[PDB]
């Protein structure tokens, strides 16, 4: 779950930037 | 044409097109898949097509705006072998305590990327089918039906 | 049930369908984008030959479907039958006919996973040595 | 499986006709 946890945090980071720019 | 071994219970395409058998098989499988996919879209209601248009717009933007990040995440993943259930479980845990639209559009873009990198047709569609259920939680469908 | 509209009930089903189609459309395009000239010309060959078969035998294709639709069958039931018939029969025709028929089954089937399993499994069975010989010779 | 047998024969029959018309 270590390597998968990184991918998870990364998706959330992308997501937060999306929510900030688009809407 | 002896017996057939049942199905289970590198991502360079050219590593799968060495022999003539590979080429012709690739042609036949693409034919079948393209035929089905065109026939499916042809039958999709006007309503579904508009949801496709929306997802096309947003996720194409993510793909181009966060291309480096999609590649990074792919590397983070393929550093060790992982199952479809692993990535699905991970996506599930995030969407649980994260109700933003962005993370969901990002996930669609990422799973789509893994799809392109995967060379196993069956496991790919399994992933698409399973993850699409996980992504389209109540929070997500609310976002999509409001933008439509 | 074989109609797509029957499965598109709730809003969730509509969005899931859209998402699933996006992923599958994106992949199939990206795949074709990377295919060498060689593969692409083999796709054109199968397009022409099998579409002609679809038309020239639209009746027999629907007959064969209604035959199969009688009782439920698995992906292995169909793959094994085709395997048996191609073992004894070595003509190009039966192979072109099978691709068309299986392609039609795929359009009626409403399960994405089971459908791709069939395509994957059957495409192996069909693409035996004699078939490849035909396709590479008509180039 | 009986119906699967019928489907099989049809493919061969259709196939044998394709071969004849071509060539
Ligand atoms: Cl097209
Ligand atoms: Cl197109």
């Amino acid at each position: 779950s270590s390597t998968m946890g990184q991918v998870g945090r990364q998706l959330a980071i992308i997501g937060d930037d999306i929510n900030r720019r688009y809407d | 044409h002896n017996y057939v071994y049942p199905l289970p219970e590198s991502t360079n395409i050219l590593d799968y097109l060495s022999t003539e058998r590979d080429h012709v098989m690739m042609a036949v499988q693409y034919y079948m898949s393209k035929q089905r996919l065109d026939d499916l879209y042809r039958q999709l209601p006007t309503k579904t097509r508009s949801y496709i248009d929306i997802i096309n717009m947003y996720c194409d933007k993510v793909n181009n705006d966060y291309n480096r990040d999609m590649n990074i995440m792919y590397d983070m993943a393929s550093t060790e072998s992982f199952t479809v259930y692993d990535i699905n479980n991970e996506v599930n845990t995030i969407l649980m305590d994260n109700k933003g639209l962005g993370v969901r559009l990002a996930t669609i873009s990422f799973i789509t990327e893994l799809g392109k990198r995967c060379m196993n047709p069956v496991e790919t569609i399994k992933m698409f089918t399973l993850l699409s259920h996980t992504i389209c939680d109540d929070c997500f469908i609310d976002y999509i039906t409001d933008i439509s």
